[PDB]
């Protein structure tokens, strides 16, 4: 099957802290249990280093964590995209310096 | 005359925003009626 | 018999109703949450 | 001068629909994972 | 005693931890839609 990039906008799933979603599953799969009783990414580099012949730091973050979020424009009813990689020092990156944003004025 | 057009488009959807708001405020009423009888069974059994 | 099984139905009838007490919370959360977006479909008909 | 503002606020409220509709795209979603794998435990 | 009761400590804890998450699914699912209740009223607050 092909990779449809538009389904990553239209499938209703996002980020979660998931610590509440471990205790909600640890007390769910223990019921269950009580009744009862090198990685793949390093082989992706040689996947690119043989098919391309080089490193290409442009393609290096196409292997890492990519979030593709859809939003909209308040001027002309339009759509656009909010993007954050993993290794980005930009917002939403998982290598970023504090201080970061606070959605407090948008709630106060 | 555009002020006569756009204010009618604002306020008629503004009731529809409130017909959405009186439907969306019906949503936190739900599980506050659902599990309040299911929270009965906790310490007993 | 009655010393080992007379308290089973306290745990059995509890474990045969939460199947029913939580599936009634399914559809009553899918008969009542779909109406919000359908009312939001109405706003796009006006705006 | 009003008609541009009264349009631009209206275009914002038209965009704030799908800003909120895509934010309300979890209301039929946040319920399935909190009910369905719990009932077969009861089984 | 360690066979008859120990078949039941399996099945007393089993029901008493299904019922405990149901207190927490009431609380972690509308404090995401109260922000939806904030924004949906905020659309007319733009207007």
């Amino acid at each position: 099957p092909p990779i449809s990039p538009e389904e990553q906008l239209t499938a209703p799933g996002g980020d979660t802290a998931t610590a509440e979603d471990v205790s909600i599953t640890q007390e769910n799969e223990e019921i269950l249990a009580l009744v009862q009783r090198r990685s793949l990414v390093e082989w992706l580099d040689r996947g690119w280093e043989a098919l391309a012949g080089g490193d290409r730091p442009d393609w290096l973050w196409s292997r890492r964590s990519i979030s593709v979020v859809l939003r909209h424009h308040y001027g002309t009813k339009q759509r656009f995209v909010v993007v954050s990689y993993e290794n980005s020092v930009a917002w939403g990156g998982r290598r970023a310096r504090p201080p970061r944003l606070s959605s407090e004025l948008a709630t106060a | 005359e555009r002020a006569a057009v756009l204010q009618a488009q604002r306020t008629a959807a503004a009731a529809a925003l409130e017909n959405a708001a009186l439907q969306a405020a019906e949503l936190p009423v739900d599980i506050e009626r659902r599990i309040r009888p299911i929270e009965q069974q906790v310490h007993h059994i | 018999r009655r010393t080992g099984r007379s308290a089973l139905a306290v745990l059995i009838r509890a474990c045969r109703r939460i199947q029913q007490q939580l599936q009634r919370t399914r559809r009553a959360l899918f008969q009542r949450s779909n109406a919000v977006l359908t009312s939001l479909h109405h706003v796009r008909m006006l705006l």
